[PDB]
């Protein structure tokens, strides 16, 4: 992702 | 009218009632030669060269449909 | 000959049919729905608005508007959709060809009639029209020329004393509690038990609860003490999703607001004391004939026990030797339509119609001149 | 006329083909490999990167990157190589000449669609493009206009309630467990028996073990006690080198994490309780039609017994008189592509495409305006 | 004499203190956490549950439950832990010795006051208790006997018209949007920019973002076009780990759902039109005094610009010559507690308490009889 | 709640 | 209505 999870 | 019929043959849970609704949405006041009969939602009028002819939507889709399963 | 159409614009239902029919051919809720969600599937066939039973069936997707409230037509484009649906889809009849008998509640705005005429002659091109007071028709429906008609709809309640075929227009009471304010009160009280009904589609579950399970107490305080002391009055119903809900003393409490409008914060007296106050405005020679022949009418009088509570509670007011009788036929829900059907078929009536020639000459104001 | 291309960028597989075909013409893993060893033999013919089945065949020599994870495209140069491979090598078609219907998981970042459009118009110069929510296509694929589609891929899981062709976008759940997190859990648990699978090439042995031998327990504790008490569930598989490995209670333990994400340390509830919690966000009038028509979709729902476990464990949640039905066609792995193939062939759709004229006028932001 | 305790069980915070204090002595989030991970280190000193600021501090390790949602107490064992923590740890007071004035939102289920009383007399053995409507206290807090209080918490929003000290219970609106549904919408929209906040501990980052950076637009469409056209509204915030996140037009978009609940798929009208629809249910003599004295209350009204947007958008509804005034004291977050503190200290009030003698005689039903 | 909503 | 009641 960009904040939460890794992608 | 033929193209929207072949579409309604393969859209899920298509029916003569939703076909008729699509005809009205697409042509009813956009085209001068297509008319809706005053007292029905299950018919439409085409202004042919000879005369106006009123077609009944009940059982177009059953007649319209061929698909032959190859395995048969 | 061509029959007249007979059409009754309740707040809650449309009843429509042909004169001389014994019951209405089309009854459906006078409701217009619009989609309130994004249209994801391509080629589904969108529709701008549903009407009547179509909007009932879809009502999970829709905001539901009622276009009449308190017998006043509050937006005309919807009401015109409802009439269009009535003539073309439900009756399947050309309005070009039939007189139309419309209907109205007494003492409501004069603008409502004018518009209701203008739309019949301009939009539907009806040959001839009439507008009739609701409470007058319930006497034709019940075989009487004398009585005080209590008529209660979805939107309005009114008393009209009629003696020997003369209305007494100074004695007309109109009271603005009806089935819809019972329904909003029922939602508010149901909230006490934890059930909350919020949306317009969800209101119309409560309407069905009210119809199925409500009844009128014959002593409000005694059944209050009973249901406070026993489970015996508690009864249960299934919501559409299968949740079961259980309803107790509250089920008599909502129709009690008809007899105690203070529950809704309505200052006015209940239907019993406005009925008695209507008879007390009539000339003393006729009270004996209006204490018999109290005619109930319209759906909000369909509650079990309302006739007994009325007779009991007027008999506490009236002098001890007047025979109080309440007359409540089981078809009283349709009685206004049945009486319209009788009225439109009389041959003496055929001079009364407002013909299109006269509307062309006079303009819509004629409806006040050529009508009650 | 020119057919549209229909191409579905799963996290795990590319499915691509032509609209109106009944099944996709090209399916290959969306994987990009690069050589990680010294090139000793002169004149072998080096290659900078392999894609898809080429990278599967060589995978002992290669580092394998997935360029999509959790449905987000995380580096574009690889994804652009994969699309290049799809158009030019697998379909062998000039993208100049065919509309392309792409596909996306709901509720993911808005930048992903902007870039995914920009690359189609600038790089591939496609005439016209569209982007469609995955779970919407599975209803076209399964002949329904109403249902709650549970769709689970390699990278993402989502529920999308659709009633009568309207989506209910407040009720859409997205949950981030999928086939790849099952695979990483499977490697972690397999380490218990001594088997250790470490590298990216060796992960994709574990994926094939998971596909062949895993299944979902219909009562997790009873089969745990069984396989703890008997060899009867123990089953065995050959690694590529001929080592045999043997797998017991553990083979049901990994797909159970779909129903108990706490095994992975995921706080959120499992797919069953997110399905029920999605239906509980819908209007109470439509729940009865969303309790039927639970549509399974995507490969991660292919486990034996998952439909029975879903029906069982939703039936424990829903009210006792709702008919819970789970609908799991055997082609549900391809159902998103099949539904895209149906959608792209409708004549009503041909107005919906984003044509290059419109992208030139508006720029890529148009994808939010002209699309779901 | 012994002071009363004054304790307000918001959905989001507990405020507690002693009557006659000007501000609450204990404010902490009404949240209960339980550990969700394996306890590896022996002898650390495990704890089954944290409450309030303890659960905030540990919240990376914990599942955080709110035991009140929408002003309804949804599991009692947690709420009893929260009260235990309030009396013994935060106030450090024996509940044996002080009357307790509790507080509740109007029109919620009656089983909530019964239990909330039963637990005070059986568990805490309080001498005497009372329960007071939240929106009534904000008038004591703002020096008025007339006004329409708009009060919005973490869980519920309600309007309560009060004129000259009489409540008008038919005109009470309750609306179920509040700070927590703003937070869930904020998480859903933030996902557009790529930030995803999933877990219950991580939700409570978003709550702090909402408090710090959100504001209400004075023209939603003009600022939408502005922030679509300029970086000037874009503002940035640090997550606990030091990642910076950047937030644009979205920061006004979430409190706009108060004025357009359709963003959440809520059918009902916004807080402005429910305020106006509340004044339209009051008698026409008092509307002029309810158009002044719109009192804001509770934390969800703390957004910058909400008073101006309310005044603007009611003034579009009310007749052109009514003086619309919005009254928004800067302490309005605590105003319900301040008004409870005033009410519990009046000498005329000391007859109103439910004494344990009366609860012993009557049982918990007494709370409906001896209270609003 | 008990019907119309989750609580 | 026009003034008293809402209709
Ligand atoms: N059996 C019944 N018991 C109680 N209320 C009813 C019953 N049938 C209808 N109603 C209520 O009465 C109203 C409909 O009455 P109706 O006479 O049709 O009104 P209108 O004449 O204004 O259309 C609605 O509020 C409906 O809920
Ligand atoms: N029969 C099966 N049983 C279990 N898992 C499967 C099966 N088929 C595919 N998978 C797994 O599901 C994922 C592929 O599912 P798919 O629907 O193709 O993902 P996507 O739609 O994102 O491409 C991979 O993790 C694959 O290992
Ligand atoms: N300055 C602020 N701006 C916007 N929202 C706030 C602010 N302070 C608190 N809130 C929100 O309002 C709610 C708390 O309000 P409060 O009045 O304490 O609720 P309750 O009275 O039910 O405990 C929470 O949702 C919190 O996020
Ligand atoms: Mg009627
Ligand atoms: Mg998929
Ligand atoms: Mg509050």
């Amino acid at each position: 992702w960009x904040a939460x999870c890794p992608a | 009218v033929l193209d929207l019929l072949d579409e309604e043959c393969k859209m899920p849970k298509g029916s003569d009632d939703t076909w008729a609704q699509k005809l009205y949405n697409t042509h009813l006041n956009k085209c001068a030669l297509f008319e809706k009969p005053r007292l029905s939602n299950k018919a439409f009028i085409i202004k042919h060269f000879a005369d106006k002819v009123e077609y009944q939507c009940e059982g177009f889709l059953e007649k319209n449909k061929d698909t032959v399963y190859e395995e048969q | 000959e061509t029959t007249a159409l007979v059409c009754d614009n309740g707040s809650g239902l449309v009843k429509a049919g042909f004169a001389g029919d014994d019951a209405p051919r089309a009854v459906f809720p006078s409701i217009v729905g619009r989609p309130r969600h994004q249209g994801v599937m391509v080629g589904m066939g969108q529709k701008d608005s549903y009407v009547g039973d179509e909007a009932q069936s879809k009502r999970g997707i829709l905001t539901l508007k009622y276009p009449i409230e308190h017998g006043i037509i509050t937006n005309w484009d919807d009401m015109e959709k409802i009439w269009h649906h009535t003539f073309y889809n439900e009756l399947r009849v050309a309005p070009e060809e039939h007189p139309t008998l419309l209907t109205e509640a007494p003492l409501n705005p004069k603008a409502n009639r004018e518009k209701m005429t203008q739309i019949m002659f301009e939009t539907f091109n009806v040959p001839a029209m009439y507008v009739a007071i609701q409470a007058v028709l319930s006497l034709y429906a019940s075989g009487r020329t004398t009585g005080i008609v209590l008529d209660s709809g979805d939107g309005v309640t009114h008393n009209v004393p009629i003696y020997e075929g003369y209305a007494l227009p100074h004695a007309i009471m109109r009271l603005d509690l009806a089935g819809r304010d019972l329904t909003d009160y029922l939602m508010k009280i149901l909230t006490e038990r934890g059930y909350s009904f919020v949306t317009t589609a969800e209101r119309e579950i409560v309407r069905d609860i009210k119809e199925k399970l409500c009844y009128v107490a014959l002593d409000f305080e005694n059944e209050m003490a009973t249901a406070a002391s026993s489970s015996s009055l508690e009864k249960s119903y299934e919501l559409p999703d299968g949740q079961v809900i259980t309803i107790g003393n509250e089920r008599f409490r909502c129709p009690e607001t008809l007899f105690q409008p203070s529950f809704i914060g309505m200052e006015s007296a209940g239907i019993h004391e406005t009925t008695y106050n209507s008879i007390m405005k009539c000339d003393i020679d006729i009270r004996k004939d209006l204490y018999a022949n109290n005619v109930m009418s319209g759906g909000t009088t369909m509650y079990p026990g309302i006739a007994d509570r009325m007779q009991k509670e007027i008999t506490a007011l009236a002098p001890s030797t007047m025979k109080i009788k309440i007359i409540a036929p089981p078809e009283r829900k349709y009685s206004v339509w049945i009486g319209g059907s009788i009225l439109a078929s009389l041959s003496t009536f055929q001079q009364m119609w407002i013909t299109k020639q006269e509307y062309d000459e006079a303009g819509p104001s004629i409806v006040h001149r050529k009508c009650f």
